[PDB]
């Protein structure tokens, strides 16, 4: 009995009109915060039922929520799509009661229920950031000449491939390697979005700071096969990759 | 004269352009929505392809001081070059400048030579550097894509002057438009994807290419042949997927056959999308042949298909002079109409 | 008798005319937003065209003294010409006079003779320059687009008089408008720094604006005023009319056309001759909506046919006959698709359309009209 | 006013492109589809002046 709905964003029309939704999607933390507030704590509704106070996340409750940023249902209208799921009841009249300019159509929600079998075909779209934890030589200053010390910095490098390998079967081999651990097996998958995803974060007289959030996103699509139905119920609403809370874990439950 | 190439190609949506939101680019043409490939996407995809890699004589750099520190070897010519570039006009926000410099791969050595020389002051160094990066034009990529380089004046010395830092383009590439209405993705609110039929229109001015290349002729012929080969043998980002049909004509005025697809080619059968589009093109071409092209200078054209699979003459109209089936033969057939221009002897020029 | 050109032309996605902020020119017509192409841009594209290059005897200059130096020879005449133009009524605050002089015609040699004449002082030389600027009076683009200049009276010492300058142009161009809702789109462009860097690398991030539209263009040439402005020379008048028709039929504004190459040609040309000017933009008060089994161009031509038939039937005077020539590319879209033969003739090619226009004008042909280059 | 003076009106549209209201008719005594006929009807109601011999007045 999972909670699947649709938020609908314009991303089009007259360029002269300032569209706050367009800058709302052009950052991770904005959509993250707005969908995180979309499950408010119950005592706030009893206290302020009108969404008319300076909020605080300590008053809010915390759940491993997750979304999906897509676009382009055609038919002579370019439009952008937000697909959200989590485990608690969301509210959309509470969330966007002052943000009617954010959307291009009123949101809609129905009841959806997923079922899985053994050795059954599926169709899926996932998004996982290309993340490989590596020891790197540090490279700072860069004032005319390179300067390094013996310290090896620890971070997650974006995925790279050898010069005799195209990106396509490299990410196919990544998905093939990650399949038997998570609980499925595929025969082929198609790469259709490899790119860079940028964002920024504020944090606590104090100031505010801007740092470029960095994620090597990978959105794929097409034809899934399963090995056991019991290895998929714990995958939905939790995520399979990294940047889990940032909207990188929705299992597209479309059996066809 | 003006060379115009109209090609019909099949492009899968996994190998296309995107906007800031990850959406494939779309445009409203004829009142209906079409999939769009931007002109700059095709321009850079042709630029960075394997076929055009021998003529990639241009660079577009915000970090020119790094290119200064690539051949001298001595460590202490990076700050001097930075102050020289600041005195020329390009701001120093980071290690890169604030403006984009369109340069060629033979004056970088001269720039390093001027920077490492210590017999002159900063102002004369800036003047010599401006004389260097205002005539850095002898590059086929510079000739095709054009150039508009321009400095900042509030943070520039009053004595250093700038020459004509503007090279007008010779390549007019239209935005590629899907003939059909763009196929909607499977709405998930309930080998893999069919490739879209794209119409591409490239216009090259021979005269503008030869004054942009300072009168050098065989380099321009090699540029045109390599551009045609790269246009028919590329896929923007990622990745044979040959084009379905190429019409090359040579006239003195530009003409766009995009209005062939004002009416969408709405075909339910997926295999009939391509040849019907070719038929539609022929219809419009015939109209443009008759309603606009009479007397003065008749236009000749060459048609190409993969082993002559899809003809465009409607089996009786001779609107294309010859239908050939080899892409290299098409390059040879469009090279020798401009005069001589053997393709086998043109590759020995940069 | 008034010559009227109406054109329906569908353009590919482009940005032909832009504002200071890069937005394409819009207009609010019929209560809805339409794509607008300015009449000045069409007039320049006609004037700076291949066919209308033999009649470009009109220059608009602030750098007049440098043309005087250019055709004056090796003699230095910039200072004396600058002083003469200063006391003539053209102030100079920099190396450019703040007065756009449409003296236009190629009798710069006469101004050269007055400037280098070392026999008369500055005052009567200024008078002899002033009476030769006022008698421009010629070249087809001044007959099409007149003059306005009125010297300067905070300067120009009162020993020098001035004559008439206004030419009272005979060409009226409406701003080209789209027949449907304007659909403006955002395009994303990056610079893509070539050399490797520490970051992902893009030298420039920004937005561009474009649109695609089906434009209706309206041109009106007052034949009698255009003959009077040329001071006779009816052959030059016919060459002007034919060159205008051909150039407007095949030319487009050059704005952003290197990356948005949309050199599309018109699909409908209605040429009508009558004593009173009529604009059919009221045909497209309601926007053209796409129907599944037809195209936008055919619908626009149908709406034009309906409104033109209604206008001719509702404003019919027996003493003023109204005719029409309808041209489509190889008769692609007939005008009277429903019931009527609105035009006197449907014509498949541009050349005999021009020939028939000249046949109505005076019976002249396109061949012998070429001689009056001027 | 609905009696005494009845207010005679004429409605002209180009080839009757726009009817004067799609509701109940007889708002205008004559829906004329031509301008010269409207001039003739106006001059006829003014007292029977044909358009031809009023032109000879000046």
């Amino acid at each position: 009995m999972i909670y699947l709905s649709r938020l609908l964003i314009d991303t089009g029309g007259n360029p002269d009109r300032p569209r706050p939704g367009r800058k709302w999607l052009d950052n991770i933390y904005n959509v993250h915060r707005r969908l995180s507030m979309a499950f408010p704590s119950g005592l706030r509704r009893e206290q302020d039922p009108h969404f008319l106070k300076p909020f605080s996340p300590n008053d809010f409750q915390k759940t491993p929520f997750l979304f999906r940023v897509d676009n382009n249902i055609d038919g002579n209208d370019k439009r952008a799509i937000i697909i959200v799921q989590s485990v608690l009841e969301p509210d959309w009249d509470y969330c966007f009661q002052n943000a009617l300019d954010f959307l291009a159509a009123p949101p809609e929600t129905k009841e959806y229920n997923p079922e899985f079998k053994a050795g059954q075909l599926l169709r899926f779209r996932l998004r996982v950031n290309a993340s490989v934890r590596r020891h790197i030589p540090e490279m700072v200053q860069q004032d005319g000449q390179t300067i390094e010390t013996g310290k090896i910095l620890h971070k997650r490098v974006s995925l790279t491939w050898d010069a005799s390998s195209t990106p396509d079967q490299a990410l196919a081999d990544w998905l093939a390697a990650k399949s038997p651990k998570l609980g499925f097996t595929l025969q082929r998958c198609e790469l259709l979005q490899l790119g860079w995803v940028y964002g920024s974060k504020p944090e606590p007289w104090r100031e505010h700071k801007y740092n470029p959030l960095r994620f090597r996103a990978a959105l794929l699509e097409g034809v899934l096969e399963v090995d056991d139905p019991k290895l998929f119920l714990k995958t939905l609403s939790s995520g399979i990759g990294k940047a889990k809370s940032f909207g990188f874990g929705l299992l597209s439950v479309l059996p066809i | 004269m003006l060379i115009e190439i109209h090609m019909i190609q099949n492009h899968s949506p996994a190998n296309l352009n995107r906007d800031d939101l990850g959406a494939p680019k779309t445009c409203y043409f004829g009142g209906v929505l079409r999939s769009r490939i931007s002109s700059q996407c095709i321009k850079r995809s042709i630029r960075t392809s394997n076929d055009f890699k021998a003529l990639l004589g241009g660079v577009r750099t915000r970090r020119l001081a790094d290119l200064i520190q690539q051949e001298a070897g001595e460590t202490e010519c990076w700050k001097k070059a930075q102050e020289i570039l600041n005195k020329c006009g390009f701001k120093n926000k980071d290690d890169n400048t604030k403006m984009l410099v369109f340069m060629s791969k033979d004056k970088i050595k001269d720039l390093a030579r001027i920077v490492l020389d210590n017999s002159l002051g900063l102002t004369e160094a800036a003047q010599q550097v401006a004389n260097v990066i205002a005539q850095a034009t002898l590059a086929p990529d510079i000739a095709l894509c054009g150039r508009m380089l321009e400095p900042n004046d509030k943070d520039k010395d009053k004595k250093v002057k700038w020459s004509n830092t503007t090279v007008e383009a010779a390549l007019q590439v239209a935005h590629a438009i899907s003939t059909h209405i763009a196929r909607p993705e499977i709405d998930y609110f309930v080998s893999m994807f069919a490739s879209a039929c794209f119409y591409k229109y490239f216009s090259i001015d021979w005269e503008q290419l030869v004054k942009n290349l300072k009168g050098d002729t065989n380099l321009a012929a090699h540029t045109v042949g390599a551009f045609l080969l790269a246009a028919a043998k590329t896929n923007p980002s990622g990745k044979h997927n040959y084009p379905d049909g190429i019409l090359v004509e040579f006239k003195n005025s530009p003409i766009s056959y995009a209005n062939a697809f004002v009416r969408p080619v709405s075909v339910v059968k997926e295999s009939d999308l391509v040849e019907q589009s070719i038929g539609q093109l022929s219809n419009y071409v015939n109209d443009i042949r008759l309603g606009y092209y009479d007397e003065q200078s008749p236009v000749i054209g060459f048609w190409f298909s993969p082993n002559n699979r899809y003809p465009l003459g409607y089996k009786h109209s001779k609107l294309a002079s010859r239908n050939i089936g080899n892409l290299n033969e098409l390059v040879g057939a469009v090279l020798d109409y401009i005069g001589g221009f053997k393709w086998e002897e043109v590759q020995k020029s940069k």
